[PDB]
């Protein structure tokens, strides 16, 4: 009766839930062995419902690790401490699943990663690594089983301390990059891979010192971003967002002839997600950047700065960028809400971070636009206008910063009354952050202090 | 239309705390951990017809986990919940995050911190970027002045029923 508290499981009477659940422990407590090898039968068995299977899946995944430290330690050691014969037979019902399961994100790969990361540091699964590579590279593979794998193989990457799977890094790129590169066939596989690329970015840190090899990961990644399917061009962006995060010095090469235009182009991608992420690469820019900047900010002293080399790309990309995220800041649809997360509310967050990163180069790119759609008769550009006069007023010194008082204040106070209620709201928070910035230019005793109270109201 | 909705995140969050507001509108002062999981369900009325989230209100404090993993099994929407008031579980939602997707393929998920209603925040805005590395929608929140504490559920019903002009 396995199967049949194993199917209880999805059910929403915390009666039902409590008693599969005690069942499940005390089965554990009374035999581990015997109920580990029926757990990975019922996993292996395409004949089982999905609740089954990945209910199994994850009672096996979860006998082997915990989110603490210590409990996986002793989980670790219980599995190794298991008859020999008995795990061989765990391991090898597990395998065998990869490519037999008919939904997507499959339960087997979480297995085999949670066995994986207890044997192999004590080197108990020397087959296992070849049998993954194998099961990807063999041109009679099925896409199941393509999957399957690169997924299992990222779970490793991103679970194993490094240090214990380096023998292998090597044969562990090149199965993720076949299934990442331009000649597979199926967009799942390729997602797959180019997911546990990301996954195991942190794992391959080893390789990206190898420029050879880092010039081959750059070298798919970057082919991935123009892939058809726009899942796997997110992902693949999302790659080139990590990457610039933990390999920040090794992008020169290829911030010019390549990741430039490629960010460039998705930002301005009407699939959503997918300028989004081009959006994010910038922002993310601009935070390591930032960070090179505190960092450097070492007039205190310790020697030359750390390892930084902040190479301003920021700066360098700020008079294409602009132009970019200030249009962004113009799709908005009449069903959108002020904070859904999309490209406009990314672009605004992005042209902010510019804006304290490039404290002054964006008073001039952004102000030919604020000027030009102020009174635009269409919101979505009346609407950009004046959110993006709000993104600059943090970071430019408040005595460039007084094209606010002048020209803007006037028209900001009008656009208050606005028929529409996107640009009114805009408009309010814009005025609400110049009396932030206002004590910054003082300039005027008495004026300074009745405008505040005066604009307050409001 | 009913919908399996997973809530996860560290313990002491509000996830209880934030679904009873919903259930009754009474604002639960005490915290009592959750065992394993608590199933209730939510119904909104929309401009479409009723909409019903089964939310599974899971534990988040380890030793009470329960099954765990288990509970997100056949999910079709999630809500990952942090404190505001606490810098650690804005830290561990990328582990919540990798839960999920280990679990679920594509299914909506909306990031919420909770507890903006407290003075001062330990987690500010602009430390908040895990919804931008992962496209995901975030909503500052709290249970206790109920502060956007419908937006969660109305983003994912349109996420869901495919129709962004649904309202609650
Ligand atoms: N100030 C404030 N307190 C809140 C808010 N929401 C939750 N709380 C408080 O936070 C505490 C924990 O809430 P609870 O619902 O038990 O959290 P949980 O996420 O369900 N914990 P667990 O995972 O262990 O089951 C309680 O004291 C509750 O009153 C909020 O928005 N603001
Ligand atoms: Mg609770």
């Amino acid at each position: 009766e396995l199967i049949t508290i194993l199917e209880k499981t999805v059910s929403p009477d915390r009666l039902e839930l409590e008693a599969a659940q005690k069942f499940l422990e005390r089965a554990a407590v009374e035999n581990l062995p015997t109920f580990l090898v029926e757990l990975s039968r019922v996993l292996a068995n395409p004949g089982n419902s999905q609740v089954a299977r990945v209910a199994a899946g994850l009672q096996i995944k979860n006998s082997l690790t915990s989110k603490d430290p210590d409990i996986k330690a002793q989980y670790q050691q219980r599995w190794l401490a298991i008859d020999a014969n008995a795990r061989r037979e765990v391991k090898n019902y597990v395998l065998q699943t990869l490519g037999t399961e008919t939904y997507r994100p499959s339960s087997a790969s979480q297995c085999v990663a949670g066995i994986a990361c207890a044997e192999i540091p004590v080197n108990q699964w020397p087959e296992l690594i070849p049998q993954l590579v194998a099961n990807v590279t063999n041109p009679n593979s099925t896409e199941h089983m393509k999957e399957s794998t690169l997924e299992a193989i990222g779970y490793i990457c991103q679970d194993i301390d490094p240090e214990q799977l380096q023998d292998k890094s090597n044969e562990i790129l090149t199965a993720i990059i076949q299934g990442m590169r331009k000649e597979e066939p199926s967009n799942n596989v390729k997602l797959a891979a180019t997911n546990a690329l990301l996954n195991s970015l942190e794992f391959t840190k080893a390789n990206f010192d190898k420029e050879s090899e880092r010039h081959f990961i750059m070298q798919v990644v970057c082919e991935a971003t123009q892939c058809p399917d726009t899942r796997v061009r997110v992902a693949a962006l999302q790659n080139l967002v990590k990457i610039m995060s933990l390999y920040y010095q090794y992008m020169e090469t290829y911030m010019g002839p390549a990741l430039f235009a490629i960010t460039i182009e998705a930002m301005k991608s009407d699939i959503d997600e997918v300028a989004l992420q081009g959006i994010e690469f910038w922002s993310n820019v601009c935070d390591e950047e930032m960070d090179l900047a505190i960092e450097a900010s070492e007039a205190a002293e310790q020697g030359r700065p750390p390892e930084h080399t902040s190479k301003f790309y920021a700066k360098g990309a700020l008079q294409y960028l602009v132009p970019i995220l200030t249009q962004t800041l113009t799709k908005q649809d009449e069903n959108d809400d002020d904070d859904d997360w999309n490209p406009c509310k990314a672009a605004g967050v992005c042209l902010m971070l510019l804006a304290t990163c490039c404290e002054d180069d964006i008073v001039p790119h952004v102000l030919p636009f604020i000027k030009e759609h102020i009174k635009n008769p269409d919101w979505r550009y009346r609407d950009a206008a004046v959110m993006a006069f709000g993104c600059i007023l943090e970071g430019p010194e408040p005595s460039q910063l007084k094209p606010l008082v002048i020209q803007a204040m006037p028209t900001l106070i009008e656009l208050m009354k606005d028929p529409s209620v996107v640009v009114r709201d805009t408009a309010a928070w814009t005025v609400g952050r110049i009396c932030e910035l206002l004590p910054e230019a003082a300039i005027n005793d008495v004026y300074l202090a009745p405008l505040l109270q005066c604009l307050i109201e409001g | 239309v009913q919908f399996k909705l997973v809530l996860v995140g560290d313990g002491g969050t509000g996830k209880t705390t934030f679904v009873k507001r919903h259930l009754t509108g009474e604002f639960e002062k005490k915290y009592v951990a959750t065992l394993g999981v608590e199933v209730h369900p939510l119904v909104f009325h929309t401009n479409r017809g009723p909409i019903k989230f089964n939310v599974w209100d899971t534990a988040g404090q380890e030793k009470f986990g329960g099954l765990r993993d288990g509970y997100y099994i056949q999910a079709q929407c999630a809500i990952i919940m942090f404190d505001v008031t606490s810098r650690v579980t804005y830290k561990n939602v990328p582990n919540w995050h990798r839960d999920l997707v280990r679990v679920c393929e594509n299914i909506p998920i909306v990031l919420c911190g909770n507890k903006v209603d407290i003075k001062d925040r330990k987690v500010k805005a602009k430390s908040i970027v895990f919804h931008r590395k992962k496209n995901l929608q975030y909503y500052d929140i709290s249970a206790k002045s109920n502060y956007n504490f419908e937006k969660p559920f109305l983003w994912l019903a349109r996420k869901l029923i495919g129709d962004p002009n649904l309202e609650f």
